[PDB]
């Protein structure tokens, strides 16, 4: 599988709606997890099976999408939300990422 | 409809595969 | 090893094909018995506990 | 539960480091111990996993033989040794854990390496 984010930049204001695709390579429909790792530090989960939160994660993040096309949405951007987003696919073996987006 | 329902949900027809989970290639 | 359960080249899957344990019954199995014990027991509490995974 | 990983280190070409994770909320044997690289440039990438009571390794096609995951019970830690260092080695390791499925939500503060 090879996941892909065909934006490694993106732009947006505080309190924005920005949405951030992750083409998986075949079909795992469910299969995606999203990170986010600000600068020097490990990056925490935020969105596990494509539309679950974990325990601690503010409500602002929301998963969406299924089958190959899949995507990160948070509603109303804060402050802390200016950082490194990664997508991941825990559907096989060998679990590529898929670069990373900013 | 008769109450052959079953039949038509399960079993006989409808191609109901008891050995594959439902959701196959899907969330858990 | 079992080469007539060879999966298709046109199934991807993630490594295996993890099937109901149900299904142990149609396929060969060693039957491997243990030399000392006096009373063993299968175990199905809900359904049978088994696992078939088929690389 | 946490991962507390070793010290940033600084080898040479064609030597040999070995990474520890020291688990310190449970004992080592329960969970599989995954493990990551995070190259700058590139993005992050999936060594293998261990689980540390069975020996049990699944490493990636990719680290087959690069990577060598081990366990040692007697102080509930899980160790990587990456064999023949290049340039290419230089990157962040990471010792991530999934409990409830094959996502990472325990993670380790990293391991700088610099070949």
């Amino acid at each position: 599988i090879v996941m892909t984010q065909s934006h490694k930049f993106m732009s947006t204001s505080v309190g924005d709606r920005v949405s951030i695709t992750c083409k998986a390579s075949q079909d795992v429909s469910t299969a995606v997890a999203w990170y986010q790792q600000k600068p020097g530090q490990s990056p925490k989960l935020l969105i596990y099976w494509a539309s679950t939160r974990h325990t601690g994660v503010p409500g602002r993040f929301t998963g969406s999408g299924s089958g190959t096309d899949y995507t990160l949405t948070i509603s109303s951007v804060q402050a802390e939300d200016l950082s490194l987003y990664y997508c991941q696919q825990h559907y096989s073996t060998p679990r590529t990422f898929g670069g990373g987006t900013k | 409809s008769p109450s052959d329902f079953l039949d038509k949900l399960m079993g006989r027809t409808s191609g109901y595969d008891a050995r594959i989970r439902p959701n196959f290639k899907g969330p858990p | 090893n079992d080469p007539r359960l060879k999966l298709p080249s046109d199934f991807r899957g993630s490594d295996a094909l993890t099937v109901d344990p149900t299904m142990y019954k149609c396929l060969w199995k060693p039957d491997l018995f243990f030399a000392n014990e006096k009373s063993a027991n299968f175990h199905d509490v809900t359904q049978e506990n088994i696992l078939l995974f088929i690389f | 539960v946490q991962l507390q990983q070793s010290g940033a280190e600084l080898m040479k070409p064609g030597a040999a480091v070995k990474i520890s994770c020291k688990a310190t909320g449970h004992t080592i044997s329960r969970y599989w111990i995954d493990w990551l690289k995070q190259r700058p440039g590139h993005g992050l990438e999936w060594i293998g996993e261990i689980l540390p009571g069975s020996g049990s390794t699944n490493y990636n096609e990719k680290f087959k033989g690069k990577a060598t995951f081990t366990a040692e019970k007697s102080s509930n830690t899980a160790y990587m040794q990456l064999s023949s260092l290049t340039s290419e080695d230089s990157a962040v390791y990471y010792c991530a854990m999934g409990v409830r499925g094959n996502y990472f939500d325990y993670w380790g503060q990293g391991t700088t390496l610099t070949v």
